[PDB]
């Protein structure tokens, strides 16, 4: 299914992807692609993103490095409990204008 | 599309979404507009993962949605959604919602330090941790209410904010055109 001999075939594989357009590579392609790839997969660190689906199938991403960006959990938890999906376009609008924004 | 509006969709997702927040918006940024099949297709979610994501985002007025509806080659009728980052709505949310975490932080802090520390068990009157050193009696070396005189009994987030907010204030002000 897929042509990894190496570690570094890993990362440009996940790369191309990346830069293409191609999306997402299930974790068990890989498997079958590279022996011993929980080594070649480790090694790589961050520079993979995994996404877990339901089935509990991992899939591998590319890590653009490019746009980082991150807070406190409080911060994020903070950030969730500003609701907005009940609330009108325009409500939103004048409540920036009250406020001088 | 402007890199600097871009670039703020990219660190807003990244900080306040999910992974699958951010590569789903990726695809969108990627391409002006975009079917949830192809999308679906790219990122080999489970179906209701990725509607979950989808219906996530666009609660949160990032993303919108057009239905395109035709008749298929087997002359039946097709539905296909097709999404799009909206980014003047986005924008909107993003300091609509930095806005109220702010003022959220700032009454939290008002709140804590206008704090009842302390009350007289006699008139009920309250003192905060201010008030408090001024009510201590050095001839009976206890704090004692200003009104009753019985002894009284008992009972930072926005630097770190502004800190870690920066970034986005930036890009804010860079799009401002
Ligand atoms: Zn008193």
């Amino acid at each position: 299914k897929y042509n990894v001999r190496d570690k570094k075939a890993l990362l440009r594989l996940l790369d191309q992807h990346d830069q293409r357009g191609l999306g997402g590579i299930l974790l068990e392609d890989i498997e079958e692609a590279l022996p011993n790839s929980q080594k070649a997969v480790k090694a790589l660190g961050d520079q993979i993103l995994f996404v877990n689906r339901p089935d509990k199938k991992k899939i591998l991403f590319f890590n653009d490095k490019s746009c980082q960006f991150s807070v406190d959990e409080e911060f994020q938890k903070l950030w969730r409990s500003v609701t907005v999906d009940s609330m009108d376009e325009e409500k939103i609008e004048e409540y920036l204008k009250r406020q001088g924004i | 599309v402007p890199a600097a509006l871009k670039r703020l969709a990219k660190y807003v997702i990244r900080g306040f979404y999910g992974i699958e927040h951010a590569l789903a918006l990726d695809i969108l940024i990627r391409n002006s507009c975009v079917k949830e099949e192809d999308m679906l297709e790219l990122l080999k979610f489970d179906r209701k993962q990725l509607r979950s994501v989808l219906n996530n985002l666009k609660g949160d007025k990032f993303i919108k949605c057009r239905m395109r509806v035709e008749t298929a080659a087997d002359g039946k009728t097709t539905r296909h959604n097709y999404y799009f980052i909206n980014y003047r709505t986005l924008v909107n949310v993003v300091k609509y919602k930095l806005d109220h975490m702010r003022r959220r932080i700032e009454t939290d802090e008002r709140d804590s330090t206008n704090r009842a520390s302390f009350k007289c068990p006699v008139c009920s009157s309250t003192f905060t941790d201010l008030e408090a050193n001024q009510l201590f009696d050095p001839m009976t070396g206890t704090f004692r209410c200003t009104f009753c005189h019985t002894e009284v009994e008992e009972d930072t987030l926005l630097a770190r904010f502004n800190e870690q907010i920066e970034p986005i204030y930036a890009l804010l002000r860079e799009t401002e055109d």
